[PDB]
């Protein structure tokens, strides 16, 4: 819960944190059913922990420290695969949990992370396979198909449909924002105008009287 | 003997590699001396399958030049000849099946040099299929054969492919000159299913495939959309899928960034959780490992949605392949089906050639009345029912498409009427789909403009009076005494309905009704008057404008 | 803290002189800047905590862009947030700013994020410097003050002039070659500018000369060799030879995995893997550009059949073909993967194996000592499979061991120094080799 909301929260050192958190859990990933609930809320915890986390060990050195920890983890992983390799289907969220953690794992440590992935990438299972080269697709085209038509689509009376339902439905916290996505989109096609005579003709139609015009 | 020792010699020099040279006499031969190949393929099949793995691989090899001569036996169309080979094909085949680590081997130098062989091709599909009928959708025999045919199809596509979707359509056909109620169950399901599983297989092939057979296989996904055992309806699924992606990169075709871009976001549409619903798939996360009952009791509006999909695919690409006659085929092979009496079939097809059409003609819009007609016949003696639903959303797409000045626009609006009057939640539905479309279509043709509907309908029922008095005696609703209550009668009901999408479409029309009998007074909307009044009472519960 | 004095360690932004129009100088020097190594706020704040003391009062910049590539780019929301974070009349009190060293990186990165820059466009502000000569029009000689690492590029140049860049346009370019580096200067290029592609020495990873008129340079991760036509291309190798050498005397002491996996599972019985693995093969097509027949489209859900040899096959030799330089990394990782597999997935591996061994060949008539050697441990792999993979054996000879028959010394060697079972399955297989 923590990770989701560490979009929230403060960090002096995030990495560094995020990195000692996984070392800790990482010990934990090992009363049978406890222990292996405890092995899946770990598994959890770890894919949460990697999420675009760059790995930190304690220069030139220090990318090989790096491939090392990498190479750590992700055999940690593998063997607990191998060992799954209700009773069954929580043998089957650990596995699938521990895949999104090598995928979470490699998505931010490219350059650590490829070659020993490829050796995921022969791996016996099948399924863990599959996921590993939906990651390594994830890398590839990281490092047009932007459609924001869809946006500024216009429909019979100029309705802009899409920007209408979006305004009516967005919390009122973004709508600092939203105004200057709409406005800057609408701007740069040669739209504006569109845009404000839709958004300003709703309000005074809703609009009580004249003084309650664009007021507050 | 000739070819029972020349393939005991051939065997026997592999078994100690020679391997190449082997296969170069064995080219050598197969080109002089073709006559060999009957005895010399048979004798083959059968010192395979008595020998070791590594003498499997081997003997595949010395096959492989052969298979070209197979041809000549058949030209003559004597049954000995043409037995043998076709004997021949069907022991490659069990070859096929069993060998089950041989799989790529035999699959890629055997049916791969096979697949060249056009002439052959029919032989080896009615040998393939009489493999898959020995037991069926589920017989091992018929899922590798499916998979199989992927490499018959990849030396010659489109004559493969061409004869395994002509054998659908032509099976499907077959259907309607022997009916039965429903299709699960008919004489010919098993043909069916097997050729459905081969074009899942082929259908990722048939990204060099479609521009020929897109019609043609939107036609059998038509019949096909949701039917059978979930397998199956997920096979069909995966039909679509492979087709759009097909669509947006065969080498022979050149669509648009447009194009490319909607056929893109419908692949992303088709793989939705709605999609899902539509293809009869629940309870899965992924349409593909399934593929690889609780049916869902078809709902035509599902079909509907589908087809309107397949349609914005295939007119998007219609614009940019201006030489293809695709919409007009797809028009004739649905109008064929939805005219022609088959209980299974028929409705779909109504759907399907509604959706679809972009023109139509009185004499068939007779023609889909007498068959809402000739159904509640059938109801006096479920399939019925679902024939009335189908020939009813028909209605709905085909009434836009008629001429501004045709009666009928004004009789759907009864034929609507009549449907809602016999109290089935799909009927009804389809009734207030007709009827909210029909009223579209009225306003848009002007027609309110300068008169009521209460005398635009009734009109329409003058002659139809002395029949339209029996109905209404029996109804206990009579629209020559009030217009506007009677058909608020029907709508009223609408409100009961179990889905929260009807109920919102029966407030659509009763909001229409306000406007349009207002509208030729040039009065406000909520004026209340003793023509207004009735909807206004059944728009109370459901309207905050009334209300206020 | 202490992670912020580092930036000023770094010294990617500095004051230094006065211009001839009294103002304060400061420098940005681009190269020194590597995205996603420094936190850019604390670049911003440093920038900001250098100018707050004087961008009250008119001010000039020098962005010196030498050497400047992907590595010290602004990423798209670090760029923009460059145009907010100041005060209005701090980007009001720049009276000039000056660009040293533009190049054709540079130049792409302003086409590419066009939106951002457009109140750049046609500024009178910017003064893009010719040379480092004209610098003095608007700083005196001894005002200067570019990093002491891009005065070092301008001395003691053999200038090479009228050479032609081979691209889609052939450009007119300078070829300069110094004691440490390349520099290709192109004539004007869109304002109009003078731009300067510098390739130091240890960047050049191969030189190879193709006519006497024309010559390749390949760059360290950029792919695409350069080529350059000129009349004294003989001379032009020549020198920067000498300059690599130069460099290697003084020092101290993904395609072809990821397109194996990708071909060897859409094999599979798994439909999921062989999904997966077409969308693999999708992503590497476009991030490599390997160029493909039947072309391949990206989605969900696909659902592919598990008989599909034919087209892994034929997309495997179209990439043999079209693709030469993925062969080697290549046909090991198959090799490696033929260890792993089940017997189906071993017979797949050799069907779409067969196609690369033919450009293998290309690697030993390559002079590199390494390449030899990696086609010879290719075939010490292709021998170690041949020797254990029994089953497959008769069909591992006719197709593994006849393509290769089409090199030979060093496949004879490989044999008799394996064989230096192991014996009897040379003997065996070089009945195959022979054929070709």
């Amino acid at each position: 819960v923590m990770m989701a909301r560490r979009d929230d929260l403060s960090f002096c050192q995030e990495m560094k944190f995020r990195n000692k958190m996984v070392e800790y859990l990482t010990d934990w990933v090992m009363v049978k059913c406890l222990t292996r609930d405890l092995d899946q809320a770990s598994m959890e915890a770890v894919v949460s922990l990697l999420a675009g986390l760059p790995l930190q060990p304690e220069g030139v050195e220090l990318m090989e420290a790096k491939s090392q920890l990498f190479l750590k983890y992700f055999t940690l992983f593998m063997n607990l695969l191998n060992d799954c390799s209700g009773m069954s289907r929580r043998l089957a969220s650990l596995r699938h949990c521990t895949v999104l953690a090598m995928s979470n794992l490699l998505n931010a440590n490219v350059d650590s992370g490829l070659m020993h992935s490829i050796g995921l990438g022969y791996h016996k299972d099948l399924q863990t396979r599959a996921t590993f080269m939906e990651v390594l697709t994830k890398i590839l085209q990281q490092g047009f198909e932007r459609l924001v038509e869809l946006v500024t689509m216009m429909g019979d009376q100029g309705e802009l449909p899409i920007a209408m339902a979006l305004a009516n439905v967005v919390p009122c916290s973004q709508w600092d924002e939203l105004a200057r996505v709409l406005v800057t989109l609408f701007d740069s096609r040669h739209l504006l105008y569109q845009l404000l005579w839709n958004m300003f003709s709703k309000e005074v139609e809703l609009a009580d009287s004249m003084q309650t015009l664009f007021r507050g | 003997v000739p070819g029972t020792l020349l393939n005991i010699a051939l065997l026997n020099l592999g078994s100690a590699n020679n391997t190449l040279f082997i296969v170069s006499i064995s080219k050598t031969l197969a080109a002089n001396e073709p006559h060999l190949t009957l005895e010399f393929l048979e004798e083959c099949i059968s010192g395979f399958s008595k020998s070791s793995i590594e003498l499997k691989h081997l003997c595949l090899e010395y096959m492989t030049p052969w298979l070209s001569n197979l041809v000549r036996f058949c030209k003559h169309n004597d049954d000995a000849k043409r037995q043998r080979v076709t004997a021949i094909l069907d022991k490659l085949i069990t070859m096929t099946i069993n060998e089950k680590q041989m799989y790529p081997s035999i699959q890629a130098k055997i049916w791969g040099s096979l697949g060249q062989i056009t002439d052959l091709l029919d032989v080896v599909l009615d040998s393939f299929i009489k493999t898959s009928a020995t037991g069926g959708l589920g017989s091992i025999k018929a899922e590798v054969m499916a998979d199989t045919a992927v490499a018959l199809a990849s030396g010659n596509v489109k004559l493969v492919s061409s004869k395994v979707i002509g054998r659908m359509c032509k099976i499907i056909d077959k259907t309607c000159l022997s009916p039965t109620p429903t299709l699960e169950q008919h004489l010919m399901w098993d043909d069916i299913a097997i050729l459905a599983r081969y074009m899942l297989m082929l259908s990722f092939n048939n990204s060099l495939d479609v521009a020929a057979h897109l019609p043609y296989l939107f036609h059998v996904v038509t019949f096909l959309v949701a039917t059978g055992p979930l397998s199956l309806r997920a096979s069909t699924h995966g039909l679509v899928i492979n087709i759009i992606h097909s669509l947006c990169t065969c080498s022979q075709l050149h669509f648009s960034e447009e194009t490319k871009q909607v056929l893109r976001l419908s692949l992303t549409e088709f793989s939705l959780p709605k999609f899902y619903l539509l293809f009869g798939i629940s309870k899965v996360k992924s349409a593909a490992v399934i593929a690889f009952y609780e049916r869902e009791t078809f709902a035509l509006t599902s079909l509907e949605t589908v087809t309107e999909a397949l349609l914005e695919i295939m007119e998007a690409c219609m614009r940019d392949i201006p030489t293809c006659k695709w919409l007009d085929q797809w028009t004739e092979l649905a109008q064929r089906f939805a005219f022609q009496y088959n209980p299974s079939l028929q409705p779909r097809a109504l759907v399907v050639f509604g959706c679809i059409s972009k023109r139509v003609s009185h004499g068939q819009i007779k023609q889909i009345i007498r068959i809402l007609s000739k159904a509640l016949e059938s109801c006096l003696k479920y399939n019925s029912q679902v024939l009335i639903e189908a020939t009813v959303i028909a209605l709905t797409k085909l009434q836009p498409l008629l001429n501004k000045d045709s009666p009928l626009h004004k009789a759907l609006f009864w034929v609507a009427v009549a449907v809602l009057q016999l109290d089935e939640v799909n009927l009804y539905s389809a009734g207030t789909a007709l009827l909210e479309q029909n009223l579209h279509t009225l306003d848009s043709l002007r027609i309110f403009n300068d008169k009521s509907p209460e005398e635009v309908f009734m009109a329409i029922r003058n002659p139809l009076e002395w029949h339209c008095k029996q109905m209404d005696h029996f109804v206990g609703l009579n629209f020559n005494s009030n217009f506007n209550f009677a058909l608020v009668g029907h709508l009223l009901k609408g409100y009961r309905h179990p889905s929260p999408a009807i109920v919102a479409r029966t407030v659509r029309i009763l909001h229409t009704l306000l406007t349009l009998v207002n509208k030729h007074r040039n009065c406000d909307k909520f004026e209340v008057n003793t023509q207004s009044v009735a909807y206004l009472a059944a728009l109370l519960t459901v309207s905050e404008e009334v209300r206020s | 803290k202490e992670e912020f004095k580092a930036l000023k360690t770094l010294s990617i932004f500095y004051q230094a002189g006065t211009s001839k129009a009294g103002n304060p100088i400061f420098y940005y020097v681009a190269r020194r800047f590597k995205t996603g190594q420094i936190n850019g706020d604390l670049l911003i704040y440093h920038v900001l905590l250098t100018l707050k003391p004087y961008y009250a009062k008119p001010y000039e910049i020098v962005v010196d862009l030498t050497h400047t590539g992907p590595s010290n780019r602004f990423k798209t929301d670090f760029l923009s947030k460059w145009f907010v974070v100041f005060p209005g009349f701090a980007y009001d009190n720049v009276s000039a700013v000056y660009i040293y060293n533009c190049n054709s990186w540079v130049r792409e990165y302003t086409k590419y994020h066009e939106r951002l820059l457009t109140g750049l466009k046609g500024s009178k502000r910017l003064v893009f410097i010719d040379c480092p000569g004209k610098l003095a029009e608007h700083i005196e000689h001894e005002q200067q003050k570019l990093p002491a690492a891009t005065l070092a590029l301008e001395e003691d140049l053999k200038v090479f002039h009228n050479a032609l860049k081979l691209a889609h346009k052939d450009t007119k370019v300078s070829i300069k070659v110094g004691s440490t580096a390349v520099q290709v200067t192109s004539a004007e290029r869109t304002q109009s500018v003078f731009l300067n592609d510098i390739y130091y020495a240890s960047e050049i990873e191969e030189i190879c000369l193709v006519d006497e008129n024309q010559f390749t340079l390949t760059i360290a991760n950029q792919g695409t060799p350069l080529t350059f036509m000129h009349q004294e291309c003989e001379a032009i190798v020549q020198s920067i030879i000498h300059i690599r050498t130069r460099w290697e005397l003084s020092q101290p002491d993904v395609p072809g995995t990821l397109l194996n996996i990708a071909l060897l599972n859409l094999g599979s019985s798994d439909p999921s893997l062989r999904s997966a693995a077409y969308n693999l093969l999708c992503a590497l097509t476009c991030t490599f550009n390997l160029k493909i027949e039947g072309q391949l489209l990206e989605t969900s859900g696909l659902c592919i059949p598990a008989n599909n040899t034919l087209f892994i096959v034929s997309i495997s030799k179209t990439l043999a073909a079209n693709e030469p330089h993925l062969t080697l990394e290549f046909l090991e990782e198959c090799i490696s993967g033929f260890s792993k597999s089940s017997i189906e997935l071993k017979h797949l591996c050799l069907e779409y194996m067969t196609p690369w061994l033919s450009n293998l060949v290309r690697f030993c008539k390559h002079n590199d000592d390494a390449k030899r050697q990696r086609v010879t441990a290719i075939l010490d792999k292709l021998i170690t499979m041949t020797i254990n993979e029994k089953q497959m054996y008769p069909s591992i000879q006719a197709k593994i061991w006849g393509s290769l028959g089409q090199l030979l010394d060093v496949v004879l060697d490989s044999f008799i120094k394996t064989s230096a079972i192991k014996a009897e399955v040379m003997a065996d297989t070089a009945v195959a080799l022979a054929s070709g």
